């Protein structure tokens, strides 16, 4: 009930996906074989949200692991909790399409788009009821940005009545493992402003910065970064996936967080983040989680909440607490940080709670926030784009494959029109 | 032979249904099975030899809520079908609940209450429990209340709205949906009770001394005021009060029917032994500017009428003496046209306490449902929230995309607007 598909793209999504189910399988006591071993029944009641119930009381996810090269999925099959996936949902290609958006969007994506539109069209109508669509990609690559953007663009014109979402790892200047990621991200955002009604602009820059000061780990691998994002979006969906004292599903938070269609680019968060040593000293309580998740350093994105004011936020808890200590504080947050919150919209918060905790912890939250701080993000990409676009550099990889030059100036106009709206309300 | 029944909308109403029916089953001695090892005739339906079942419907689009009941301890108590359950929630939207998703589910709930209505000899009215959050409690009740206005226009239509507080709002679009929901309740419902989440917090924080109150402790208090209103029917009393005369005393005008509520004795177990509860004390406790469960200033707003429903070991003289003390107090005033603002109700049933309940066992208790102009202040705060964001045209395209028109929002404000003037005019 209120089911939803799960899509990947590139190294990012497929690696995020591998740990997306490392935790959810633990939230339901699922083995890597797909077998149910968990003891609780609250977790099994809504197994149907993510899992097509297979024979021998087994469970396997929707999990459309799509990619333009087999290097990822050949790894995911060997990875832990990799056998539970369906092999039919391993939609591979010949060449990974490189970091070229157009060569991953127009032709080489079209070569494979029909193979992945049929399997989602299979899973979609197979579901009793679908809440929406959900994927995990990056705006910097060509795979996650070329076909991962084409894909959702074709799913909305096939299923426009259904809301959806996307967890897009945006590029960054410091952690920049790509040259043309302005072009890849400037062109994907051209579609995501209309082809998706909520985008969680995670950025790999912060996820290191969080793990140095807060976790204080000496070897943050990509997995350790993903363990934040995997346990993050699990919080976004825990409302509908488990019972709750107060529930906020993907639609109930999207509708009341997005005032205008263009303004739906978010930043997530996750309150309890501690070293293995400094956890015992910190008594985790709702007033302390709350101040920990509204600050600048906990939220995972390449922007500063201090500069830009909040429009809307939400706090999806995963603990058995009292709603008094929750909302008395989140009014106190808006009293202390009244300048940082917008005055037009009173009580920008949309709180939500779940009765069950995650494994190991007693309490947890997630901070989704639509701010004007991400103005600086898109304002920065337009600077990287404009400097690289003034001199028509790297275009012949785009222009030769397709991608007429007029479309580049259209993309920056929208993003310049996008930030133009954030400053309009700021 | 009175047959008062109770429909429930939203997790606000459903989780109150868990409290209200946990309470009633403790009153009559009904086990959680539904089989008791007359009073129950009002709320329950006898079946077989000893099996009793509640006359209610827990309609809720979000299946995650009702599954707590269908996976709970009252599984074998509630009739399986009257736990109506949709498939996709209204998601804090009048539009998604009022028209779009409502059409898919009215056929199940209407035909079930109709199976309860005709089964009842003669019913007084149905108790609604809908919050103004925006989901089922705002739109799905709007269509439900009007379809019952045409089906049952004569019968009383009560409700208990968890009105969003002005200082605190659990969601973002509560300033919208509460203003949209005002139309159906002022035109259909005969008297619409109001409750705040921030108000109940202050009671249980200050008096009961609980700094971590949960919704299983809030609703456990609204379960009592509802039981207080219905104990006149559900049990005998030396001076009973029926719903048709209850609302007759609060409602001098047809539109002025939005009272607040109050429940004086709210004290811990150890707190009980130290302080003896007298009829003149619980009476005076109700008239405090904070003991009521609506965030307002009763000192500024003149009272229009009241129905004090004492219950338990109570006598009438000290009620008649207590109310004499109230009229002498200068902080408590009444409008000129109303010489008498006190209706009274007594019954020999004390309030029943849930085991492991924050509430204490008291030999007597009182609930009063005051209709006054103090509620205009709470509404003036949220009407300022509405026109503020609505001036910016915020979140309207989520409604317009669902089917409603932009003109409807101004009309709903106009209905609330003229409603504010009514409390001001009668105050003169
Ligand atoms: N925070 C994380 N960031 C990641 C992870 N994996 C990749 N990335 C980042 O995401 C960006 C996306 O790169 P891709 O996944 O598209 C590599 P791929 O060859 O599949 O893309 P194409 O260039 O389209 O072929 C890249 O700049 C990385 O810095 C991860 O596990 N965590
Ligand atoms: N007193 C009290 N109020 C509640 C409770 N749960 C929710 N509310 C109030 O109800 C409002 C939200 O409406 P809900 O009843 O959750 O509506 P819903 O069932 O979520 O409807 P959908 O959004 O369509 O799922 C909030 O403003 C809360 O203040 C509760 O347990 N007790
Ligand atoms: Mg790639
Ligand atoms: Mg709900």
């Amino acid at each position: 009930m209120r089911e939803i598909v799960h899509i990947q793209a590139g190294q990012c999504g497929n690696q995020i996906g591998a740990k997306f189910w490392e935790v959810i399988s633990d939230e339901h006591g699922i083995d890597p074989s797909g077998n149910y071993v968990g003891d609780s029944d609250l977790q099994l009641e809504r197994i149907s949200v993510y899992y097509n119930e297979a024979s021998s009381h087994k469970y396997v996810p929707r999990a459309i692991l799509v990619d333009l090269e087999p290097g990822t999925m050949d790894s995911v099959r060997s990875g832990a909790f990799g056998h539970l996936f369906r092999p039919d949902n391993f939609i591979f290609g010949q060449s990974g399409a490189g970091n070229n958006w157009a060569k991953g969007h127009y032709t080489e994506g079209a070569e494979l788009v029909d193979s992945v539109l049929d399997v989602v069209r299979k899973e979609c109508e197979n579901c009793d009821c679908l809440q929406g669509f959900q994927l995990t990609h990056s705006l910097g690559g060509g795979t996650g940005s070329g076909m991962g953007t084409l894909l959702i663009s074709k799913v909305r014109e096939e299923y426009p009545d259904r809301i959806m979402n996307t967890f897009s790892v945006v590029p960054s200047p410091k952690v920049s493992d790509t040259v043309v990621e302005p072009y890849n991200a400037t062109l994907s955002i051209h579609q995501l402003v209309e082809n998706t009604d909520e985008t969680y602009c995670i950025d790999n820059e912060a996820l290191y910065d969080i793990c140095f000061r807060t976790l204080k780990l000496a070897t943050p691998t990509y997995g350790d970064l993903n363990h934040l994002v995997s346990a993050t979006m699990s919080g976004v969906t825990t409302s509908l996936r488990f019972p709750g004292q107060l529930n906020a599903d993907l639609r109930k938070l999207a509708v009341n967080m997005v005032p205008f269609p263009r303004l739906h680019f978010f930043m997530p968060g996750f309150a309890p983040l501690t070293a293995r040593g400094s956890q015992q000293y910190r008594a985790l309580t709702v007033p302390e989680l709350t101040q920990q998740m509204f600050d600048a350093k906990n939220m995972m994105a390449a922007c500063d909440p201090r500069h830009g004011r909040y429009l809307t936020v939400a706090t999806v808890f995963r603990g058995r607490m009292s709603m008094k200590e929750v909302d008395e504080q989140m009014l106190a947050i808006q009293s202390k940080n009244s300048s940082y919150f917008v005055e037009w919209i009173p009580n920008n918060v949309k709180v939500a709670v779940c009765d069950i905790p995650p494994r190991g912890l007693k309490m947890s939250s997630t901070f989704i926030g639509n701010s004007t701080a991400i103005q600086e993000l898109f304002k920065r990409i337009s600077e990287q784009f404009t400097a690289m676009f003034r001199r028509k550099a790297f275009l012949h990889w785009y222009t030769g494959e397709g991608m007429d030059e007029m479309e580049f100036t259209e993309a920056e106009s929208n993003m310049n029109d996008l930030v133009s709206e954030y400053q309009q309300y700021q | 032979m009175r047959e008062c029944i109770s429909i429930h909308v939203g997790q606000a109403g459903v989780q109150i249904g868990n409290a209200c029916w946990e309470l009633y089953c403790l009153e009559h001695g009904i086990q959680p099975d539904g089989q008791m090892p007359d009073s129950f005739n009002t709320f329950f339906s006898e079946t077989g030899a000893g099996k009793h079942v509640p006359r209610a419907v827990f309609v809720d689009l979000e299946p995650t809520v009702i599954d707590e009941v269908r996976t709970g301890t009252y599984r074998q108590l509630f009739h399986p079908e009257q736990l109506i359950t949709g498939k996709e929630d209204a998601a804090n939207n009048y539009a998604r609940g009022h028209y779009t998703i409502g059409k898919e589910i009215i056929d199940l709930v209407l035909d079930r209450i109709r199976k309860l209505a005709d089964q009842c000899t003669g019913l007084q009215g149905f108790l609604v429990f809908h919050s103004f959050g925006g989901g089922t409690g705002s739109g799905f009740t709007s269509l439900l209340m009007e379809r019952l206005s045409v089906d049952y226009g004569k019968k009383s239509k009560l409700e208990f709205s968890i009105y969003p507080a002005p200082q605190v709002s659990t969601a973002v679009v509560e300033p919208y949906n509460s203003i949209l929901t005002t139309h159906t309740t002022l035109e259909h419902s005969d008297c619409a009770f109001m409750v705040d989440n921030e108000a109940i917090y202050d009671i249980c924080r200050r008096n009961l001394d609980i700094e971590r109150p949960t919704y299983t402790n809030l609703n456990r208090l609204i379960s009592q005021i509802v039981s207080s209103i219905t104990a006149s029917l559900r049990f005998d009393g030396a001076l009973n009060v029926d719903l048709t005369e209850f609302q007759t005393n609060l409602v001098p005008y047809p539109r002025i029917h939005f009272p607040l509520a109050t429940y004086a004795p709210v004290i811990s177990a150890e707190k009980a032994y130290h302080e003896q509860l007298s009829v003149a004390e619980i009476t005076n406790a109700c008239f405090e500017p904070a003991n009521q469960m609506v965030k307002c200033d009763p000192r500024h707003g003149k009272y229009m009428a009241c129905c004090l429903l004492y219950r338990g070991d109570v006598v009438p003289k000290d009620v008649n003496a207590a109310i004499a003390t109230i009229k002498t107090k200068r902080s408590i005033q009444f409008v000129d046209w109303c010489p008498t603002g006190f209706k009274v109700g007594i019954n020999y049933q004390p309030p029943t306490v849930v085991p492991g309940g924050d509430l204490a066992k008291v030999q007597r208790a009182v609930c009063m449902l005051s209709n006054t102009t103090a509620i205009a202040e709470a509404w003036a705060r949220l009407d300022h929230k509405f026109d503020l964001m609505y001036a910016k045209r915020a979140f309207v395209h989520w409604y317009v995309g669902e089917g409603m028109e932009e003109g409807e929002f101004s009309e709903a404000r106009e209905d609330m607007a003229a409603l504010e003037k009514d409390y001001e005019e009668v105050g003169v």
